[PDB]
């Protein structure tokens, strides 16, 4: 899992 | 909606970046660094405490700048319509290859030709004093004032900008992409709204429009270019550590 995710996921 | 897309773009713009043009000009129009004395004194009040050499101290501030500004950019994404019902691997892809494009068109409202904000409109670095750094950190931001100086004379508003910003993020060309027609016709009908207000908002200029997409190319160059900086500092600068969220976009690119 990346951290573009995170920002994408919350 | 394609009706109101112009103005939920502009509004998210507006809600999501902490510095625009009309809030840059108006600082342009505020502490100067100009030389080694004015940048520790910059420092001594903007930057926390808790001994690199000053060009990797920039470099750590540009960095944690575009940290915020993706951040920034990832939000600013989500609020475009259609942009949250693509795919998350999608989503991923539209950001990595756009951020950087949109960070340096949004780049040229805090610059002129002497010199770019700092510091969240705090602080005022001079051109000549980014040129006098050693190399490679003088040759980073001197191609984007170079932009810059191109690009601000297009007199483009935060309206403008917004929808510009828009059609980069929702770009039917990135690599690896999924849903590349429907990503397409996301981009057309961003496209088309931004013609619409060129043509409303610039009426003095009727060939505004081929102009910014040539300004789509520049930045893509731009960009690519800006990502052989980045490997440099990678391989042979080890006390410029780079951001994990950074390495990953630029990772594969
Ligand atoms: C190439 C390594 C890389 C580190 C990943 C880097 N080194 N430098 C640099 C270092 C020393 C110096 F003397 C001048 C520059 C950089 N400046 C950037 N810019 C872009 C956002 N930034 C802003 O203010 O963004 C708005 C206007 C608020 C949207 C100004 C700084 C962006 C990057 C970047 O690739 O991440 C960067």
């Amino acid at each position: 899992p990346s951290l573009l995710k995170k920002l994408l996921l919350a | 909606d394609l009706k109101s897309l112009a103005k939920r773009i502009y509004e998210a713009y507006l809600k999501n970046f902490n510095m625009n043009k009309v809030k840059a000009r108006v600082i342009l129009s505020p502490f100067v660094i100009h030389d080694m004395e004015t940048l520790c004194m910059a420092e001594k009040t903007l930057v926390a405490k808790l001994n690199k050499e000053a060009e990797v101290r920039i470099f750590h501030c540009c960095q944690c700048t575009s940290v915020e500004t993706v951040t920034e950019l990832t939000e600013f994404a989500k609020a475009i319509p259609g942009f949250a019902n693509l795919d998350l691997n999608d989503q991923v892809t539209l950001l990595k290859y756009g951020v950087y494009e949109a960070i340096f068109a949004m780049l040229s409202s805090v610059m002129n030709k002497d010199g770019m904000l700092v510091a969240y409109g705090n602080g005022f670095i001079t051109r000549e004093f980014l040129k006098s750094l050693r190399k490679p950190f003088c040759d980073i931001m001197e191609p984007k004032f170079d932009f810059a100086m191109k690009f601000n004379a297009l007199e483009l508003d935060d309206s403008d900008i917004s929808l510009f910003v828009a059609a980069i993020i929702c770009c039917g060309d990135r690599p690896g992409l999924l849903n590349v027609g429907h990503i397409e016709k996301m981009q057309e009908g961003i496209v088309h709204v931004l013609r619409l207000h060129l043509q409303s908002n610039h009426p003095d200029d009727i060939f505004l429009f081929p102009k910014l997409l040539q300004k789509m190319a520049d930045l893509r160059q731009l960009v690519t270019e800006h990502a052989q900086l980045v490997q440099i500092i990678k391989k042979t600068e080890s006390d410029a550590a780079l951001h994990p969220l950074l390495q990953e976009i630029y990772r594969d690119m």
